[PDB]
């Protein structure tokens, strides 16, 4: 289990940011690209290929 | 719209090649081979890398045999791919009742085979799919039954150590594992030395399966 | 008796026929998956029975009050009646032949069952029904009797009546009857010995089909045969025999008409696969 | 000896993960307005497959898609006009995955044959021919994605994922560490990392260049069947057999939100995001596709149009449409 122990040690020594910051960044991306999502706000049927 | 008309024409021709290919495939018999100890690569393929497909034509009927021995991964993740095969050829070595697994010494080989047969027969995908049962090494089993009693596997076997009665008892033990007796059938054959009789049995069993499928399709029941 | 019984008995069928045959059409219309050979036959049968069903309300009105719709409409309802009546029994015979091919020659009959299905269904079903309607076009006219207008198949003499009744019996009863009997009796024989559950269900369903067809169409054509023999002077009895034979024809004609509502039950609703298709179409 | 050290390292990792969990995503997503009832209706029904459809992949142009089915055909459609552009006959009719090259010149394949086959879509003659067949996997090949015209990463049922060089047909890098069958795979937008969800109920993040497991994610009770990065590549969502979808953040190195309902008891076959990542499309065994709100776990729509289990699902790069294939042999474009 030397390889498993080494992998666990390698994965333990990483920089973890707070959940609040990650969620805030995720939300910021979601609203930043909100207008460009054709599935949230439907596009006019003139510019709809389907 | 010359380009668009060309595209529609090629689409119609490929769709008309797809339909004929589908007809050709529907005129085919697909059999899935399974087995526990010897894995099913027995005389079933001798008669005539992940999956080995064997093609043979018998009496104007074309069969496709899929051997899944090399798939050592988890079966529940790909066994639904075979939902729709015409039948399943399960292979059981008769002369394995007194043998044991090399992986587990306390596990009976024939018990493991019975457990596999039970597990696949009652699988949710194979509810309407009939099973063809092949019992191999009938002559070796007959030779072996004299020296050793058929009790290492069946302590409840209340019968003589005769080939006929013991073989019938084993066949009944396998056939009793079919929970859903009314929607699928189990065809049992004692595979013999001649290879034109095993394929004849498979042909007859598949013919019966196809007749029942047609009865369901034609609305007759 | 006559006024009350006919329309009442000709409305039960219309309500069941329009619903039963309509349900099969919508299920087949709203079917995503590919059609089988029996599905196409079932669509043909549904359309033929639907034509017959929409034909009935005119006969019911006639029974209440004799024909006053016109003379062109009489020919239109006679042609539609003949098309539906002949096409229904011919489609039943074709279904019988298809099932014979599927059960007896299960493995080596797939191209024949589709050549048969499309090509031969149109050639051997819809074309001869239209040819049989051709004399219906020539001899269907409105005639006044006493102070009442009745329209039916009027002929120059009784010889034409007899020959057309005989050809009616032959086309309707004999050719579909022989094909359905021979094919389903060969089917039952191959399913009698087997003790499988599904084969037993299929055997009892096949027996039901034979009994339904013959019990529906036999008394009517027996009465027609007796009437034709009466018109040929080969049988001579009192006038009460003629009137009773006519009342038998009129009473068993409705029993024969029951086919256009029995067929959706026997050929569509009894099957399990069609039940599943109907369950999907419903959702 | 080593077991105690492994347990101590796992406990330390769990403590570090718990320390970073200051406020949950659900706690801080209450402020934003919920997404309204998302109603998509089937625009095109791509017909022509005669068996279960097991995978599909959109093109980069967002017009052409390739679909793989058990009937042994790999069909490239023209979703705009429903025309079929190609229909590739496959050596093995046991396809479990398919991919479409970003350049559009090649399509991948694979399944129970353990072989990933590359087909050259653009040939001088005008037909399609097998560019190369990649062999070396021991279990069934469950996923494959093109990094570019020359590199393809495949996940297999032998618990390993491999990176291939299509020019020479050799495994440039083999990724090991999963215990169960690796069932899904997703590439990052920059194609520098990829995640794989396996039957060990765990997801792992891999470095394509270096070749080791950067991070390991757990929390699912059952097998993981689907996986997909968030559009910005800092998060991914997994679909499992326990009727739950969960969102993991790479930087936070732990789960943020679970997308589950008591009415849903069947596993997830496929997951995908919208162009902005706001909607988490997910295909289910209950014959239906459920549209989730990635930020607040609320259902926002149901794409119920398939007679059988929805096996595959994808969203175009421009986000115009979503395509769902299913075991009833039909693909449907929703918009
Ligand atoms: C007006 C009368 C006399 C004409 C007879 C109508 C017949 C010929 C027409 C009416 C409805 C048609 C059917 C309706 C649709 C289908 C689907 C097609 O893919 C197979 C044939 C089938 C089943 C058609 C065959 C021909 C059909 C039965």
């Amino acid at each position: 289990a030397r390889k498993l122990v080494e992998q666990l040690k390698m994965e333990a020594n990483i920089d973890r940011i707070k959940v609040s910051k990650a969620a805030a960044d995720l939300m910021a991306y979601c609203e930043a690209h909100a207008k460009e999502d054709p599935l949230l706000t439907p596009v006019p049927a003139s510019e709809n290929p389907f | 719209s010359a380009e668009d008309k060309a595209a529609v024409e090629r689409s119609k021709m490929i769709d008309r090649n797809l339909r004929e290919d589908g007809e050709k495939a529907a005129r085919e018999v697909k059999l899935l081979l399974l087995g526990a100890g010897e894995s099913g690569k027995c005389t079933i393929v001798k008669q005539m890398t992940g999956i080995v497909e064997t093609h043979f034509t018998f009496k104007d009927l074309h069969f496709k045999m899929f051997d899944v021995t090399a798939q050592r991964s988890e079966r529940k993740k790909w066994i639904h791919c075979f939902e729709g095969v015409t039948a399943i050829i399960f292979c059981v070595a008769l002369s394995d009742y007194d043998l044991v697994l090399a992986e587990d010494e306390e596990m009976n080989r024939m018990h493991a085979s019975m457990k596999l047969f039970d597990s696949i027969c009652n699988n949710k995908w194979f509810t309407d799919t009939s099973i063809i049962l092949f019992l191999n090494k009938k002559d070796l089993f007959e030779e072996k039954i004299k020296k050793s009693p058929l009790t290492i596997c069946y302590p409840e076997y209340a019968g003589s150590n005769t080939y006929e009665e013991a073989a019938a008892y084993i066949q009944c033990q396998f056939e009793d594992l079919n929970k859903r007796k009314d929607t699928k059938e189990i065809y049992t054959h004692f595979t013999c030395s001649t290879d034109t009789k095993n394929v004849q049995f498979v042909f007859d069993a598949v013919t019966d399966v196809i007749i029942k499928n047609n009865l369901k399709d034609c609305g007759l029941f | 008796f006559n006024k009350i019984f006919l329309p009442t008995i000709y409305s039960i069928i219309f309500l069941t026929g329009i619903v039963g045959n309509g349900l099969v059409i919508l299920v087949m219309g709203y079917q995503k998956k590919l059609r089988s050979m029996t599905d196409k036959y079932r669509l043909h049968l549904s359309v033929a029975d639907l034509l017959f069903v929409i034909t009935l309300p005119f006969w019911a009105v006639d029974a209440v009050a004799n024909w006053y719709f016109g003379n062109f409409l009489c020919k239109a309802v006679h042609v539609i009646y003949t098309v539906s009546l002949y096409s229904s029994v011919l489609i039943l015979a074709f279904i019988s032949l298809d099932r014979y091919l599927a059960i007896v020659h299960a493995t080596n009959s797939q191209r024949p069952r589709k050549l048969l299905a499309e090509k031969v269904v149109y050639v051997g079903v819809w074309i001869p029904a239209l040819l049989l309607t051709i004399p219906d076009f020539i001899f269907a006219n409105v005639s006044e009797a006493d102070d009442r207008y009745i329209c039916d198949r009027f002929y120059p003499n009784d010889l034409w009546v007899v020959v057309f009744q005989f050809q009616h019996i032959m086309v309707g009863l004999i050719l579909p009857g022989i094909v359905i009997l021979s094919c389903y009796c060969i089917i039952i024989s191959k399913l009698s010995h087997s003790k499988g559950h599904q084969k037993r269900k299929a055997l009892k369903t096949t027996v039901i089909l034979i009994l339904a067809f013959f019990a529906c169409w036999l008394p009517y054509y027996i009465g027609i045969s007796i009437d034709s023999f009466i018109l040929l002077e080969i049988i001579k009895q009192g006038c009460e025999f003629e009137n009773t034979v006519h009342k038998w024809i009129s009473i068993t004609e409705a029993l024969a008409f029951f086919h256009c509502c029995l067929n959706p039950i026997l050929y569509a609703f009894l099957g399990a696969k069609f039940k599943t298709s109907a369950q999907h179409a419903l959702t | 000896q080593l077991r105690q050290e492994a347990e101590q390292l796992k406990n330390q990792i769990r403590d570090a993960r718990k320390a970073c969990a200051d406020a949950t995503l659900s706690q801080i997503t209450n402020n934003i307005d919920p997404v309204g009832r998302i109603q998509m209706r089937t625009r095109r029904t791509l017909r022509g497959h005669l068996a279960k459809i097991y995978a599909m992949h959109w093109g980069t142009d967002s017009r052409l898609l390739v679909s793989a089915s058990q009937d042994g055909k790999l069909i490239i459609w023209d979703s705009y006009t429903t025309n079929k552009v190609h229909a590739i006959p496959l050596r093995s009719s046991w396809v479990m995955t398919c991919a479409y090259a970003p350049s559009g010149n090649y399509v991948a394949c694979g399944g129970l044959d353990n072989i990933c086959s590359i087909y050259n879509l653009k040939t001088r003659e005008g037909n399609v021919r097998v560019s190369r067949e990649l062999a070396g996997h021991t279990g069934y090949l469950s996923c494959c994605r093109f990094l570019d015209d020359n590199q393809i990463v495949t996940s297999s049922g032998d618990t390993t994922c491999a990176l291939w060089d299509i020019e020479t047909g050799q495994q440039t890098t083999t990724f090991t560490g999963h215990t169960g069958d690796v069932m899904s795979l997703s590439l990052a937008p920059d194609t520098r990392l990829f995640v794989s969800g396996a039957c060990d109920a765990s997801a792992k993040l891999w470095d394509v260049r270096e070749g080791m497991c950067r991070q390991t994610f757990t929390g699912h009770e059952s097998d993981i069947n689907a996986i997909c990065f968030f559009p910005n590549g800092n998060a991914f969502a997994t679909g499992s057999d326990d009727a739950t979808c969960r969102l993991f953040d790479l930087r936070a190195d732990q789960e943020l939100m679970t997308y589950s309902h008591d009415n849903i008891i069947c596993g997830i076959t496929s997951v995908s995001f919208s162009k902005s990542g706001r909607l988490l499309l997910a295909g289910y065994d209950d014959f239906n596709c459920n549209v989730w709100d990635a930020l607040k776990a609320d259902r926002a729509g149901v794409l119920a149009g398939h007679d059988n289990r929805v096996s595959c699902l994808g969203v175009t790069d421009d986000g115009m449409a979503v395509a769902t294939g299913s075991w009833d042999s039909f693909l449907k474009i929703w918009n």
